[PDB]
């Protein structure tokens, strides 16, 4: 329903030069903050409206927790090689994401903190938010040395409390875009291929939150297999696109029905190319 | 806001 | 070491009528590691102000980023997305289409 998320990258550079630290946050599918450790005086940046008026104390407060989170992660991308026993010449990624979710009735659901090496699962915390699952030996250390200082406790009490006091503050102060869903707006278009085929092209554009599902039937029958179905991406406004696509026959345009789920509509759409 | 990275390393 | 190839789509941020101001997206997913290069295309030349989005990535690792600048499409004007990454042996170039 709701959910604050926050994503870190950190990127070594092979020999010298340190590591690249980039972190961003997250309410739904709307960006508010940017940390950027290759910026001239790097500090965290709104890139949302509803931060941006925070108060200088509250981004000096991020500034100085993102820059030590960097040198958290400096020393943690050496142990890392260590634990894989590579060399320095090698550039090497550490991911991490955290941060909880609300449901339907506003309140708490779930908290969750995963961690990544090269692109791989390295560890993460249970869904009861008491202890790690280990996707390898190395990472076991990583939890045993997280079990040495029962870091465990900490991460609860952030994702049970401040993330989720914080996520509905920022929902609050954006609740003019943050809690207003914005329907897909639809249509069909033709596209000929040959005289005897045409592509039907199903649109939806601008809406939000992301998660949507288009869908083309024939007589009423789920024609999956053959759907070309682009990836939902950013218009670049905040909002979001889909399409779905299936090559029919000419002068059987009107069997065909796309079928559209999304937040801000009160009931899934059909519609048909209206030549 | 962010986790405070009192939380340890890797 | 996980090598996954960056999906590409290039596509306007409002459906493209000539001669009105507009914005070309070039949407880069999937891709890992996340060093990667991305330029827009104009009649194969490169585009010089072209902004991008904050490094970020799916549930499955993988990274995506956004690249994007205002432009005017036109009934002669070409234009595309040219992307190079490890994974690549050359630089892979996708054409925008205004139906798509």
């Amino acid at each position: 329903s709701h959910s604050m998320r926050y994503f870190y990258t950190a990127v070594s550079r092979p020999g010298r030069g340190e590591p690249r630290f980039i972190a961003v946050g997250y309410v739904d599918d709307t960006q508010f903050v940017r940390f950027d450790s290759d910026a001239a005086s790097p500090r965290g940046e709104p890139r949302a409206p509803w931060v941006e008026q925070e108060g200088p104390e509250y981004w000096d407060r991020e500034t100085q927790k993102y820059k030590r989170q960097a040198q958290a992660d400096r020393v943690s991308l050496r142990n890392l090689r260590g634990y894989y026993n590579q060399s320095e010449a090698g550039s090497h990624t550490l991911q991490r994401m955290y941060g909880c979710d609300l449901g339907p009735d506003g309140r708490l659901l779930r908290g969750y903190d995963q961690s990544a090496y090269d692109g791989k699962d390295y560890i993460a915390l249970n869904e009861d938010l008491r202890s790690w699952t280990a996707a390898d030996t190395a990472a076991q250390i990583t939890q045993r040395k997280w079990e040495a200082a029962r870091e465990a406790e900490q991460w609860r009490a952030y994702l049970e409390g401040t993330c989720v006091e914080w996520l509905r503050r920022y929902l609050e102060n954006g609740k003019e875009t943050l809690q207003r869903a914005e329907h897909p707006k639809t249509h069909v278009t033709h596209h000929p291929v040959s005289d005897h085929e045409a592509t039907l092209r199903c649109w939806a554009l601008g809406f939000y939150p992301a998660e949507i599902t288009l869908t083309w039937q024939r007589d009423g029958e789920d024609q999956t297999q053959d759907t070309e179905l682009v990836e939902t991406r950013p218009a670049g406004d905040g909002t979001f696109q889909k399409w779905a696509a299936v090559v029919v026959p000419s002068g059987e345009e009107q069997r065909y029905t796309c079928h559209v789920q999304h937040e801000g509509l009160p009931e899934p759409l059909t519609l048909r190319w209206e030549p | 806001i962010l986790k405070e990275p009192v939380h340890g390393v890797y | 070491m996980i090598q996954r190839t960056p999906k590409i789509q290039v596509y306007s941020r409002h459906p493209a009528e000539n001669g009105k101001s507009n914005f070309l997206n070039c949407y880069v997913s999937g891709f890992h590691p996340s060093d990667i290069e991305v330029d827009l295309l104009k009649n194969g030349e490169r585009i010089e102000k072209v902004e991008h989005s904050d490094l970020s990535f799916s549930k499955d690792w993988s990274f995506y980023l956004l690249y994007y600048t205002e432009f005017t499409p036109t009934e002669k004007d070409e234009y595309a997305c040219r992307v190079n990454h490890v994974t690549l042996s050359q630089p892979k170039i996708v054409k925008w289409d205004r139906d798509m």
